[PDB]
């Protein structure tokens, strides 16, 4: 997955879960949240970017 | 050392201040005389003066103050004597090098102030030209500046 | 001591040699080379010029 | 498949090159000391930012002296002025002779 | 073997090329040594096209470019002295400090010990040309960071515990002081025009 | 003021107001004329003495005529800010032999647009030349009037200089063209560089 | 009366001090000038506690600190040294670069030409020591940051169009047997502390 | 016609070099003379405003 398209898709998906306050999902900026957690996962070795 | 006193230097500095004040007062009479003439259509000239605190005087004052502070720490009077020696060293060096402007601006009354010709507005009294010399000027104007001041 | 001083004066040819007794052969080789080939060639060039 | 094989193509080419180096420096003195140092490096714990922010006792060479802060070197801000233009170029006809005696 | 340049003069030259300023009020021994050997220091600095100008009245030294006597180059260019242009805020602050120093000298004389100016005093004066950035904290932080930036050039001392500052004697020898007066008066007049 | 307005164009490095000083030193500069600094000022905060403190423009031109042919020298100087430092003053010297080109024409063109417009006008118009620095313009003056560079400097210092304190100095610095072989001596010395390198 | 050092020597020494090192591969007209008058340059740099160090084999001149006749002082505490003391991870990359340089040097012989290395060969080398963050972008950024920090020391140029870097020959002097022996001793001491 | 001391000294160095070409050594003295000749040229060029 090209990284920018991945950010787009993940940001769009996160929007459909904002109502899940059970895990403190916020609304300030979906794109920044994607930029944060799509790398939080990389440091956890679930995904790797090459 | 207990019998010794610091009066010598302070009296000299006071005498120098008296000389500077005398020179300024004497210039005051010339300023009053100069008020009576028109250097220009409605300008009357005046001589000003600023005070030049040469670094040597600042250092001497600092040494005198630290001497005042050094008397009251007791080490057989060693610190007091060292402070007095430091203070006297400046005076001795100035005496040995009186020809350099560095000592002139400490021991000579004539070098304790810096002069500058000035142009005053007759009506308002606001200065227009703090002429420190004659650099620039038209010539002829240079001539009148020189003639007036001389 | 003397190897360190030689290094100090030495111009580049011995950058790859330390100051321990292991590297003495390199210094001896440098002296031999100077005495045999480099120095006479440079002197010949200097005199010719 | 053509991505995995490309990955191996890079990985193999970049180790077949690394081993050519090391061979050329096994018996050279500085190469030997360098291999010793590299070997000693592995024991350290690089993950800790503090350990890889120590300061080795290497010398200073190529020390550059620049930025001598001479006071004269300064210059001040140039604020642009854009409010209006002084198009006026009148002939100054007021130059008619009006002079003293 | 060969003679080495005396120790304290080496120290003086290195420090003077690090900071560019020496003051009798903050390094008396070094200043005295440098003035007692005027030819030696100027000889050490001559190869680099550098040279010291001595201000006995204010007891200050500073490194100035030595380049030749009015050559075809109207403006000097040097490899070490990298010319810098201050940003707007720094220029206005330097102008304010210049005016304060000149005014104080007009009264106490040339070289008189500089009266400390409170940080609080400066904030209204910068507010004339910059307004209020939004909060007292923001403006005070801006003023403190600007004073820290200027301390690098040696124009000012660090604020004391009571939050006052002193004006270093160096500010008298700035490059072209006519630029400060003109720009300051120009903005001061523009604000009156608009208000 | 007029004599120096003329002389700014002629000499390479002029000595303004020379005649007043007696003939040895000048005591003004181009900036103090462009801004029209009236004097040393009140010495304090005042800025009254400066005529044009803000963004200003200025021009000077001299018209010389022989057998009807006109060669009009010109010059343009301006500031984009209050700064009065020599590096922020932007200059454009002008030389022309076309009667139609005038200083008022140049000022109107400049008011329309900056330097680029004048450079375009240079291509458009015949018998006109411009130079962003004084050296090429002075070279043009030299090749036009067929005189060594020393001649115009001689003219400038002749505007005053009512002393003639030493004939030797005048004829050495103000009359005789520069033919010193310094470059030749430098070349000769460099010929021995190879020997120095080999010996070292 | 007044004696000016030869203007050519002044120009050469000013450039040499500005950049910190000089080469025949880039500035031959100045490298030769310095190489013909080493005594003059040494004595000019002597007061500042800076001393030349020559390399005819490779065409390299560089300036280095002095401790002579004022010994037992850390080199980096010198007042004019404008850059920080080397960092451990930086010295690791220095060691790798030096290994590549010795390989290239013994292959092509000490002398001319430049020792080029491709960025590709350096990413794997660090991957062993610094760990793998599973993101080629991040480790590439880390490697480029390290190289940039080394450009501040003058050991390497920046990456060029083909993602290659020239290892400036000064590296041969920065890591030589004496300094490497001291570094090894210090590293063994640190390892012993760790135990 | 005024011949300054500098030209006289340069002429003296010229003659000294001319006579020194023939001395028998490793070239030392000849090089000394040649360099002392050139030194007058360099010094002259550097202080050209004297």
């Amino acid at each position: 997955i090209p990284l920018e398209e991945a950010i787009q898709s993940l940001s769009s998906i996160l929007i459909e879960h904002v109502s899940q306050e059970q895990y403190d999902i916020n609304q300030d900026n979906p794109f920044l949240q994607a930029s944060r957690e799509l790398r939080e996962w990389i440091k956890r070795r679930l995904i790797v970017e090459r | 050392l207990n019998r010794s006193s610091d009066d010598g230097v302070t009296q000299l500095l006071s005498h120098i201040e008296h000389e500077v004040l005398v020179i300024e007062e004497r210039l005051n009479e010339l300023n009053e005389t100069m008020f009576r003439v028109d250097f220009q259509p409605d300008r009357y000239l005046r001589l000003d003066t600023k005070k030049v605190v040469h670094e040597s005087l600042r250092t001497l004052e600092k040494a005198q103050r630290q001497l005042n502070a050094a008397r009251f720490v007791d080490d057989n009077g060693e610190s007091h004597y060292k402070a007095l020696q430091v203070l006297v060293a400046q005076l001795r060096d100035a005496c040995e090098r009186n020809r350099t402007l560095g000592a002139k601006a400490l021991l000579d009354p004539r070098f304790r102030l810096e002069f500058a010709v000035s142009v005053m507005d007759r009506q308002s009294g606001n200065v227009i030209e703090s002429r420190t010399g004659s650099q620039g000027g038209s010539g002829g104007e240079k001539e009148i500046i020189a003639s007036y001041v001389l | 001591k003397r190897m360190s001083e030689a290094k100090r004066v030495d111009t580049g040819a011995l950058v790859e040699a330390g100051a321990d007794l292991d590297d003495i052969p390199v210094y001896l080789q440098r002296l031999q080379e100077l005495t045999e080939e480099a120095l006479p060639e440079k002197l010949n060039r200097f005199l010719d010029y | 498949s053509q991505t995995v094989l490309q990955a191996r193509a890079r990985s193999e080419r970049d180790v077949r090159g690394f081993m050519k180096t090391g061979l050329a420096a096994e018996h050279h003195r500085v190469g030997h000391l360098l291999n010793e140092f590299l070997n000693l490096a592995l024991k350290l714990d690089w993950q800790r930012q503090m350990i890889r922010k120590q300061e080795v006792p290497l010398p200073a060479v190529g020390v550059a002296v620049t930025g001598i802060p001479a006071i004269e070197r300064l210059r001040f801000k140039e604020v642009d002025d854009e409010a209006e233009q002084t198009l006026d170029l009148s002939n100054h006809a007021a130059d008619l002779t009006q002079i003293g005696d | 073997s060969e003679t080495r340049t005396l120790q304290k003069i080496r120290e003086a030259t290195q420090e003077l090329l690090k900071y560019g300023l020496l003051e009798e009020a903050s390094k008396p021994n070094l200043y005295r040594i440098v003035l007692s050997h005027p030819e030696e220091v100027t000889r050490i600095l001559e190869p680099l096209d550098l040279d010291i100008g001595i201000d006995e009245i204010r007891g200050l030294l500073y490194v100035k470019v030595r380049l030749d006597e009015t050559p075809a180059q109207d403006e000097w260019a040097h490899p070490l002295v990298r010319r810098q242009r201050l940003n707007l805020e720094q220029s206005l602050l330097v102008a304010i400090l210049r005016q304060h120093f000149v005014a104080w000298e007009q009264e106490s004389g040339t070289g008189a010990s500089q009266a400390q100016i409170a940080i609080d005093d400066l904030l209204p004066q910068l507010q004339i040309y910059l307004g209020d950035p939004g909060s007292e904290s923001k403006e005070r932080t801006r003023l403190l960071t600007l004073l820290d930036q200027l301390k690098g050039h040696g124009l000012v001392t660090s604020p004391d515990a009571h939050e006052r500052i002193v004006i270093r004697p160096i500010i008298a020898h700035l490059a072209d002081p006519i630029n400060l007066q003109a720009l300051l008066a120009w903005l001061r007049e523009q604000i009156a025009q608009q208000t | 003021t007029l004599v120096d307005a003329l002389m700014t164009l002629l000499c390479a490095n002029p000595r303004y107001n020379l005649a007043s000083t007696g003939g040895h030193e000048s005591d003004r500069d181009l900036i103090s004329y462009v801004r029209g600094v009236s004097g040393p000022g009140d010495g304090g905060e005042g800025q009254s003495h400066i005529a044009r403190p803000g963004k200003t423009v200025t021009g000077i031109a001299a018209t010389l005529e022989r057998e009807g042919k006109q060669v009009r020298l010109g010059a343009l100087l301006w500031f984009d800010s209050t700064s009065s430092s020599v590096t922020d003053m932007k200059r454009l010297w002008l030389f022309s032999d076309n009667p139609g080109q005038t200083l008022e024409h140049w000022l109107n063109v400049y008011h329309e647009g900056g330097t680029r417009l004048l450079r375009q006008m240079e291509k458009e118009a015949i018998g006109l030349w411009t130079y962003p620095n004084k050296k090429q313009y002075l070279a043009r003056l030299r090749d036009f009037f067929e005189v060594g560079e020393n001649a115009f400097t001689l003219l400038n210092r002749a505007a005053g200089l009512k002393q003639l304190n030493s004939i030797d100095e005048i004829f050495r610095e103000l009359v005789l063209d520069d033919h010193s072989a310094f470059d030749r001596a430098a070349e000769v010395a460099n010929s021995f560089d190879g020997l120095t390198e080999i010996h070292q």
